RNA sequence: AGAGAAAUGGGACCAACCUCACAAACGCGUCUCAGAGAUAAUUAAUGAUUUAAUCUUAACCUAAUUAACUCAUAAUAAAUCCAGCCCUAGAACAGGGCACA
RNA sequence: GGGUUUACGACCUCGAUGUUGGAUCAGGACACCCAAAUGGUGCAACCGCUAUUAAAGGUUCGUUUGUUCAACGAUUAAAG
């Protein structure tokens, strides 16, 4: 959360979580949910809109940034670590925006 | 840089590296906390 | 055995030619043997006022290796008589310069320190690869077993050997390389 | 061959004739040396892995002399040749492109107007000198009570060494041995009587052998481009060069009188 | 072992997760009960750093050591397995773990010295110029001290300092 | 960053001035003086132990970097004629000339 | 930790190791005055103050005083 807060994350639009809770390799996108959506990335920028989707039979959890830039990073997370996921959208952030 | 025989952290955010053979209390805040031990 | 004295006297006092790799070997390992070739320490007919010596020639100068950090720690210091002329160059230094100094130094120190070390050292051939004259390479005998054992690496490794050799541990199918 | 980036051009063996004063266009004066090429040919050419594994070596030889005061080696090697004998005998570090046909003469036209040289020479020897003309060291004061001492070296070396070090300046020879003065700038050629005219003084007395060649400094390494690279051949152009080459600088004896305005 | 890979079609980027199979441990060890696996497979003060068949089962492919947490060796087998891959590094054993960089490859630089038993960085240990008298002289160290306590079937104590 | 000038020191030399009643020596006068590597302190790139970061007595290549010090480069570098006579060569011995005239 | 000052000791020399300052020539150490590469500053700039690395090269001319020192005049990149 510190570090995205520390990247100016006002250059977003869009950030949608979409996961089933009832499954067993969800920690880490629930984790990333709650990371991009503390506090400080709220009061950062407040023209983002966070969505969290919860199903129950999608059984594959995911995260879509749909960004100004008109650029859309889709991450299909069922075995990345929640810091690999991190570092890559803070990098991509920080590389288009 | 200031040469000790001892070196301590005068702050929160002084790191401590070993670089070249030797020990460094490297501080980005307050480059005065800069300290290598010979 | 029945030999006549002047071929039995040849025979005993002869000279040999020996050869020595220096690829990825001590140069003191290799001076010790090369100082005992050299003042005849081999030969049981041994004697400090005989001319018994043999004849070393170490190809693969170039490729030696020193252990730990003596390639940057072992310096070598010369004088040239005049004042401020001090010179002290790393072993690293000394190789780069002349291929040959490093080993020809170890055997000059590991030799006596008489009068007979220069005669000796005359006998001495140091070749930085291997690249030896014909008329030198026509007068070897045999060849010294390397003092030290070169490990292979992980890909002069076989298949075989590699299959044999056990997985002590089980790595987790979740964790990334 | 062709010029090449790389390359090293051979050189001469001229005659100091005397000094001259130059001036050039901007009102300055200087003093010209001037070298006179009297019989230069290549004698010998040694192979560049027989002479020194990296550049060849050409041989060239100076003004002829009696063939009566020479010994049996040189003689043969004379005759073989075909040339009467060389005083000077020089050898210059040539590449392998700019390699000539030994028994082949060089002329002053060698060098163009406008370029820089070495110069090689031994110099004018003194003789046994004292320290003070050697090293110039300073003396004793002339009559303050000093006996005996007015022109001595002094202490040597230190009490605690109980010798004196190798380095150590003290009086001998002086001035008979080698050297080499480098960037001197060529300012004019007189092609019929083969002088050079080289800026500054040249080490050595007058009437003695000169050991010509390009300037080896990295200011001038790549001058050579539009010098005559092999040498200057007089019978490949079949058009006879003006009789004096002069830089694009020097006040010509021909001038008018150049005023300023 | 498990792959990140990443998809750019048309500004969309897709990063995804593969994993893909690993080979397990052999099924017959020595000592069963060991609660380490060194010490279990019986290499305790058996290794070095000439052992690249044991040294590089725990290593990235780019060289790094792997996490106690996550192989299972005791503190101080893995501060030995450390140093010992280090050596070997050092040394040039595993030439096929290092980053393929294609650009650099090409300007090659002066030739790599041999070397073996290295203990500290080369880059870092400055030449003795002094090197001491018989009573006071500057040892050059060789090997670690961490392997101290190998076996030692000649019965005589490793020179550490010459 | 870019242009010049000068001083010191190293090595040399008399066209002119000056010392100068030998043809020379000499300064007070004139000419020339350099490329590559390498480092120590100190900066950053990539990256594990310590899936973050981290210049690394962690490996791979990295780059900006003092003076020294080495090396390009320069000088010498054609063996067995030497009585005598000259010499800008020299204490002696050595060394260069003795055909143009 | 060093062995520059004064002292302490009395070990080598009293059938001699000639004793301060200067003139000439200097060798070396670095605990660097200048020149070179940097770190920190209560470093805005010019000037500074400290610390790190580096010893190939330099480190002036005068009045007084036998002076080493010291005061003073004019400079130097500095007058270790
Ligand atoms: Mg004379
Ligand atoms: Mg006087
Ligand atoms: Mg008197
Ligand atoms: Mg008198
Ligand atoms: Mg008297
Ligand atoms: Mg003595
Ligand atoms: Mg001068
Ligand atoms: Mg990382
Ligand atoms: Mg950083
Ligand atoms: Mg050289
Ligand atoms: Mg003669
Ligand atoms: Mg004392
Ligand atoms: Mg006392
Ligand atoms: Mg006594
Ligand atoms: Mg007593
Ligand atoms: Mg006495
Ligand atoms: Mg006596
Ligand atoms: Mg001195
Ligand atoms: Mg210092
Ligand atoms: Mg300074
Ligand atoms: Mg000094
Ligand atoms: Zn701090
Ligand atoms: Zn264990």
């Amino acid at each position: 959360a510190a570090a995205l807060a520390r990247l100016g994350l006002r250059a977003v639009k869009q950030v949608r979580v979409q996961f089933c809770p009832f499954e067993k390799n969800v920690e880490s996108t629930r984790t990333f949910l709650q990371a991009v959506s503390s506090e400080k990335v709220r009061c950062t920028n407040l023209n983002c809109s966070v969505i969290a989707d919860v199903r129950h039979d999608g059984s594959e959890p995911c995260v879509d940034v749909l960004f100004g830039d008109g650029h859309r990073l889709i991450m299909r997370g069922a075995h990345l670590t929640a810091q690999e996921m991190l570092t890559a959208f803070a990098s991509h952030i920080q590389a288009r925006g | 840089f200031k040469t000790k025989g001892v070196l301590k952290k005068r702050c929160r955010d002084c790191y401590l590296v070993k670089r070249r053979g030797r020990w460094f209390i490297y501080c980005k805040t307050n480059p005065k906390h800069k300290q290598r031990q010979m | 055995s029945s030999f006549s004295k002047a071929p039995q006297q040849w025979a005993t006092f002869a000279r040999v030619w020996y050869l020595l790799d220096g690829k990825m070997q001590p140069p003191g390992k290799l001076a010790a043997m090369a100082s005992v070739k050299l003042q005849g320490l081999h030969k049981p007919v041994y004697h400090q006022l005989s001319d018994c010596g043999d004849h070393v020639v170490i190809m693969n100068t170039r490729h030696i290796a020193f252990s730990g950090n003596k390639w940057e720690q072992k310096v070598y210091s010369s004088h040239t008589g005049y004042p401020g002329g001090f010179r002290q160059v790393t072993a690293a230094q000394l190789h780069q310069k002349d291929p040959v100094a490093i080993v020809k130094l170890a055997i000059y120190g590991m030799l006596p320190k008489n009068l007979h070390r220069r005669t000796m050292m005359q006998r001495l051939h140091l070749f930085p690869d291997e690249d030896i004259p014909e008329d030198i390479l026509k007068n070897l005998v045999e060849e010294l077993p390397q003092p030290r054992k070169v490990p292979r690496r992980l890909d002069e490794y076989t298949q075989e050997e590699i299959e044999a050799f056990p997985r002590v541990w089980s790595p987790p199918e979740d964790y990334r390389l | 061959h062709p010029w090449e980036p790389g390359s090293s051009r051979v050189g001469l063996i001229a005659l100091k004739l005397g000094m001259m004063p130059l001036w050039t266009k901007d009102g300055q004066k200087h003093v010209v040396t001037l070298l006179q090429v009297q019989d230069c040919h290549v004698l010998k050419y040694t192979p560049k892995e027989n002479h020194n594994g990296r550049m060849a070596a050409l041989t060239v030889g100076g003004k002829t002399v009696s063939h009566f005061h020479k010994s049996a080696s040189i003689l043969e090697f004379y005759q073989e040749l075909g040339l009467p004998p060389k005083q000077k005998v020089k050898i210059f570090n040539v590449t392998e492109n700019a390699v000539i046909k030994p028994g082949t003469p060089l002329y002053a036209a060698h060098f163009r107007p406008g370029q820089y040289v070495d110069v090689t020479a031994k110099t004018i020897g003194k003789g046994f000198q004292g320290v003070m003309r050697r090293w110039g060291f300073k003396g004793q004061p002339a009559t303050h009570g000093q006996t005996k001492t007015h022109r001595r070296p002094g202490a040597i070396s230190t009490g605690d060494v109980a010798r004196v070090w190798p380095g150590t300046k003290m009086p001998g020879q002086l001035g008979n041995i080698d050297r080499t003065a480098f960037g001197l700038k060529v300012w004019r050629i007189n092609t019929k009587h083969n002088i050079i005219y080289v800026n500054g003084s040249v080490p050595g007395h007058k009437n003695c052998l000169v050991k010509i060649k390009d300037s080896k400094l990295p200011a001038y390494k790549d001058f050579c481009k539009n010098l005559p690279f092999p040498t200057y051949f007089p019978d490949g152009d079949e058009e006879a060069l003006p009789e004096d080459l002069y830089d694009e600088n020097v006040c010509q004896p021909g001038a008018p009188s150049i005023t300023f305005t | 072992f498990r792959e990140v890979v990443e998809i750019l079609d048309g500004k969309t980027t897709i990063i995804e997760g593969r994993i893909t199979e690993t080979p397990q441990e052999s099924p017959n060890p020595p000592n069963p009960t060991g609660q380490c696996p060194i010490c279990r497979w019986n290499l305790k003060h058996k290794y070095n750093y000439e052992d690249v068949l044991l040294l590089s089962q725990f290593i990235r492919p780019h060289g790094g050591m792997l996490p106690r947490r996550i192989t299972g060796l005791c503190q101080e087998e893995h501060l030995k397995i450390e140093e010992c891959v280090k050596m070997a590094h050092r040394a040039g054993l595993l030439p096929n773990h290092r980053p393929k960089l294609p650009e650099g490859f090409v300007p090659k630089s002066k030739p790599r010295l041999n070397r073996y038993l290295t203990r500290w960085s080369p880059r870092s240990v400055k030449p003795i110029y002094n090197k001491g008298h018989r009573w006071n002289k500057v040892r050059m160290p060789v090997g670690s001290p961490l392997l101290k306590d190998n076996v030692s079937y000649s019965g005589r104590p490793l020179l550490l300092y010459h």
